[PDB]
């Protein structure tokens, strides 16, 4: 499977800090087919568990 | 008799044994008491139906009849296998 | 002559030589003189488990059926999107060879599903098959701008596409450029 | 040095404990095995020695190996049964030479014969022709007698022996309270 | 796994015992298992690889890992070491780039390209001759067939009379238990007819129920053959 | 004592290796491999094996060549890597049981325990099962003939543990699985009479040859139980079994009503959609 990312803050260097499940907080560039600015902070997203690329915004 | 009315009667037994019909129930009870035969006869009117016994000695007529019914069974199973299989392989494969 | 030879070598245990019966049985049978070999070419195309004879299959079918441009892509139409990628790719070879030198749009209208797939094989031979038809063709006769621009978008899309896909892309782009439009091919 | 394989065929009949000759000369020829295997070890330590009897059911007691240390152990538990078997005693070694590791190791087979031979001259010439065919150095060592030692065994050797220059040697031991050891050390086969 | 784990006199001892048998082959590589943490190769692995590639220039390294590999696929890969002085030039000057479309099957998004620098791989194909093919084939068909093969036939022909009748009644219970659902369906089809909302199909299951029900028909003729001769 | 054995296909694939590592000499004898397995449970379970250089003579059967040191070294290193399996028995790949095989067997009856023998085939053209487990036991005979080592067949099954299934199934891609329904049932129902046909025809013809042209105790006694059990089916009169055919025929009638009714239910979506899709796409086409 894949994990559940939650961005709390977007970083301007296109390397988004994302709050992860404990021992997480993995700052990463998400996948190239998805822009960074669409990913709004303080919202939950869909993240792969190793490659740390975002799939979609979640409610 | 291998087939064709395997069922028999007490008259050939008592004629073989020069014994009365009062004693043939004792005779078949003894024959079942040895245990070489398992045959149990469901008759009301007196009959002798049989099952398994062991040949144990030799019979050349049952060697030849063995080859006869054996070969017959072989060509019947071959005949049905070719018979089903000819149209069967062509429609199913 | 070689009918017992190739039918004898078609029951080979060797998959390479099983392909070679088909590659061989092309040039004996070219000109669509045989409605026989199409049976076992397609039968080894669907039946066999190894995809070497299956992508190796339908090129001999184009090599016999090069006489009619019309009758080919209707019967490679299911093979355009096949089960495996390899019959897709060999189908791209078949539409490549049967429609080469022609103007038949019945291979051309099938390229728009061929140009977009997760497999780089069908993306590559989609451009190879696309390269073999558009040669010696004017736009005012036939609407080719779509395959022009998708043929052009790969050498800028070479950053995000596969390394073997771009090889057949620009290699396919030399085919229109061949001889400065002056020379062509004919079957 | 000398690159060759050594095969010994040993008597296990009850004819080897007879109170005329040496006190269980089975032990004496066992020590002859010890001095020839240690002498071959001193000449070329890589020579491999296999061990088998002349019984009805012959058994490879030790596969051919230069390690004779456990061959010393396998020379015991001799199982003194049976009388003799000549033909498959030959065939059980001469064709078993082809399993050897070092293929440059030449072919040498001896045999310790403590019983009269049960095979006729017709089998003696088939086997002597058989071994002269495949060209194996064969040294025949014959312990004890009831009849004369070599009457047909002589022509069995001469028809067995080809290659008159430095070929095989025959060992015929007389009666004597002297050992078998130095007496079979008298030819060049020990050396 | 270590270069110290390789006992060279035990290695060459077993090798020479293979040489006195019918095996005059040199080593072509060394393999191991990497369970759990993925098929890639540690520093110990790459260093004893670095030592064991001095003799053989090819020096194949293979990792079997059935622990997280499912029983559906037996995906195994043979791995390679690049030379460190080839970093200035292009990485792998391998011709004939057809099979690399098959070599992008190892596409896990951490290990292969997460660790692919200094560390590449090689394609795997097989070989099967006709003795392996028919020996293994009839071996496996026989592994799914019986001894005299007529043995378990009449067993299920007569379990059609003893056991499968219960499965036939239960089969009719799932059938009728869907028929109470399809009782309600022609009202829905008598109202909307636009779009489909149910992922349940009600058809192909019952086709399968008929296919299992036709075992009675197929084995009735089998009973006819046994009753015949 | 032991009812059945389990032989994994790995060792028979090593018999494919027996026919690989020959090197083309012209010998191709019954090359013996040292069978390994688990005698531990009452069932015998073969895991793996190896082979040993074995030579006989052309003329003499009773000359035979094995090795104890190779057995103890290969078995020693194998027990060093895996001590969960021990020596059990052996096998020759020849089709024929030689006279020598009691003596060749006797070496592994001594040093190993009661060893099992397996006859397999050099060419797998036999439709039957290639592997036959022959227990090496001495049995007392009713005729008074002296007791000898007798090879009674122990029934066998060929099974694979876990990964051998996966690797074999990946190597084939040709075999199909269980797949109940029409095909895998009906193919057994195609060739099945041929499978008892070639068995019986393969047996009774040369058996009938050994009837007239045979002597030397062919187990003449088991012919009496043989023909006896063969005459335990004296072409049944079916009179009681008539109602059994009413029973299977009435179950057949149940399959009739299920097939007719359920297929007729499948006709529904067909004979609705055939009209309502075509005429509406037609009437909104123009």
């Amino acid at each position: 499977g894949s994990y559940v990312g939650e961005v709390v803050r977007a970083m301007d260097k296109k390397k988004v800090l994302v709050k992860v499940h404990p021992e997480g907080k993995f700052v990463v560039d998400v996948d190239k087919n998805i822009d960074i600015n669409d990913v709004t902070p303080n919202c939950r997203v869909a993240l792969r568990n190793d490659s740390y690329t975002l799939h979609k915004i979640l409610p | 008799r291998p087939a064709n009315h395997r069922q028999l009667t007490f008259e050939e037994i008592a004629k073989s044994a020069k014994i009365t019909v009062n004693e043939v129930e004792l005779l078949v009870m003894k024959a079942l008491s040895v245990g070489l035969v398992k045959g149990s006869i469901d008759e009301v009117d007196k009959r002798v139906h049989m099952t398994w016994v062991q040949p144990r000695v030799l019979d050349l007529q049952q060697i030849k009849g063995m080859k006869d019914r054996l070969e017959f069974w072989c060509t019947d199973v071959k005949s049905m296998e070719m018979l089903v299989e000819h149209q069967a392989h062509d429609i199913l494969t | 002559e070689a009918d017992a030879l190739i039918e004898s070598l078609c029951r080979d245990k060797d998959p390479i030589l099983r392909r070679s019966g088909m590659y061989t049985v092309a040039m004996a049978y070219c000109g669509s003189g045989n409605n026989k070999a199409i049976r076992r070419l397609l039968h080894v195309a669907v039946s066999d488990v190894n995809d070497d004879v299956r992508r190796a299959a339908v090129e001999s079918l184009g090599f016999i059926l090069f006489r009619t441009p019309e009758q080919c892509p209707s019967v490679v139409s299911l093979l355009s999107e096949s089960y495996n990628p390899h019959v897709r790719y060999g189908a791209a070879m078949a539409l490549g060879i049967c429609c080469a030198g022609t103007g038949n749009k019945e291979a051309i209208n099938l390229l728009e599903p061929m140009t977009n797939d997760p497999v780089n094989y069908v993306r590559q031979g989609a451009l190879i098959a696309s390269a073999l038809i558009m040669i010696q063709q004017t736009e005012i006769t036939c609407p080719k701008v779509n395959q022009f621009r998708q043929l052009y978008s790969k050498v800028i899309n070479d950053k995000h596409d596969d390394v073997m896909a771009k090889f057949g892309a620009i290699l396919a782009q030399g085919i229109l450029d061949a001889g400065g439009h002056n020379v062509t091919i004919s079957l | 040095m000398v690159l060759e394989s050594t095969m010994v065929c040993v008597d296990n009949s009850e004819y080897m404990r007879n109170g005329d000759f040496l006190p269980t000369r089975l032990q004496a020829q066992q020590d002859a095995v010890n001095i020839v295997c240690h002498s071959k070890t001193r000449s070329n330590p890589e020579n491999n020695v296999g061990l088998i009897t002349l019984a009805n059911d012959c058994e490879v007691l030790t596969t051919l190996t230069p390690d004779t240390g456990r061959i010393l152990s396998k020379l015991h538990t001799v199982q003194p049964k049976g009388k003799i078997t000549f033909c498959t005693g030959i065939r059980v070694a001469h064709l078993a030479l082809k399993h050897r590791q070092g293929k440059n190791h030449k072919m040498r087979i001896i045999a310790f014969v403590g019983s009269p031979v049960e095979d006729n001259e017709k089998d003696l010439v088939k086997l002597a022709k058989r071994l002269k065919k495949e060209k194996v150095n064969v040294d025949i060592i014959n312990f004890g007698e009831e009849e004369v030692n070599t009457e047909k065994l002589t022509a069995f050797v001469n028809t067995l022996n080809g290659k008159d220059g430095t070929g095989s040697h025959l060992v015929t031991v007389p009666p004597g309270p002297s050992l078998a050891d130095a007496l079979i050390s008298s030819p060049i086969l020990a050396g | 796994v270590s270069v110290e784990a390789v006992d060279p006199v035990f290695q060459a001892k077993m090798l020479d015992m293979l040489k006195q048998t019918g095996r005059p082959e040199m080593v072509v590589g060394w393999y191991h298992s990497h369970p759990g943490f993925g098929c890639w190769l540690s520093g110990v692995d790459i260093n004893t690889q670095q030592s064991f590639e001095a003799l053989s220039e090819r020096a194949v390294a293979v990792v079997v890992d059935p622990i997280q590999s499912v029983k559906g696929k037996v995906v195994i890969d043979a791995f390679r070491l690049i030379n460190a002085n080839m970093m200035v030039l292009g990485h792998e000057p391998r011709q004939t780039t057809s099979n690399l479309g098959h070599l992008n099957k190892p596409s896990i998004q951490a290990l292969i390209h997460g660790l692919n620098r200094h560390y590449y791989s090689i394609t795997i194909n097989y070989r099967k001759n006709e003795l392996e093919q028919k020996m293994l084939l009839n071996l496996h068909k026989k592994s799914w067939m019986e001894g005299l093969t007529l043995q378990d036939y009449s067993e299920h022909c007569k379990h059609n009379e003893s056991v499968v009748k219960e499965m036939l009644e239960l089969a009719k219970n799932y059938n009728k238990a869907v028929e109470e659902e399809d009782k309600m369906t022609p009202e829905q089809l008598a109202i909307k007819n636009v779009g489909k909302q149910d992922p349940k199909r009600h058809l192909e299951e019952h086709v399968d129920v008929l296919m299992t029900s036709n075992i009675v028909q197929c084995l009735a003729a089998m009973l006819d053959t046994v009753v015949f001769k | 004592a032991v009812q059945k054995v389990v032989v994994h296909p790995l060792v028979l694939l090593s018999v494919v290796d027996h026919f690989n590592r020959i090197g083309k000499v012209g010998n191709q004898k019954r090359v013996v491999g040292v069978l390994l397995g688990s005698w531990q449970k009452k069932v015998l379970d073969v895991s793996n094996s190896f082979a040993v250089p074995f030579d006989e003579d052309d003329k003499d059967d009773s000359v035979w060549f094995l090795d104890h040191d190779y057995l103890e070294n290969m078995y020693g290193m194998f027990k060093k890597v895996n001590a969960r399996e021990r020596i059990v028995g052996w096998y020759h790949t020849g089709p024929k049981l030689h006279k020598n095989d009691i003596a060749i067997n006797e070496l592994m009856k001594r040093y190993c325990p009661n060893s099992v023998l397996v006859i397999i085939d050099v060419k797998p053209k036999d439709l039957g099962l290639p592997t036959e487990a022959y227990i090496s036991v001495e049995e007392v005979h009713d005729d008074g003939t002296p007791t000898s080592k007798t090879f009674e067949h122990v029934t066998s099954e060929i099974g694979a543990e876990e990964a051998e299934e996966v690797g074999v199934e990946h190597l084939l891609r040709d075999i199909k699985d269980t797949t109940v329904g029409t095909l895998s049932q009906r193919i057994t129902n195609q060739v099945h009479g041929l499978k008892g046909l070639n068995s019986k025809l393969l047996d009774i013809r040369s058996y009938l040859e050994k009837v007239a042209t045979g002597k030397l105790p062919i187990n003449h006694q088991i012919i009496y139980q043989l023909q006896d059990v063969f005459n335990l089916l004296p072409d049944v009169s079916l009179q009681e079994f008539v109602k059994a055919f009413y029973l299977k025929t009435n179950d057949q009638m149940v399959v009739v009503y299920l097939a007719s009714l359920i297929r007729s239910v499948v006709a529904l979506h067909n004979l609705i959609n055939n009209k309502i899709a075509n005429r509406d796409a037609e009437k909104k086409e123009g």
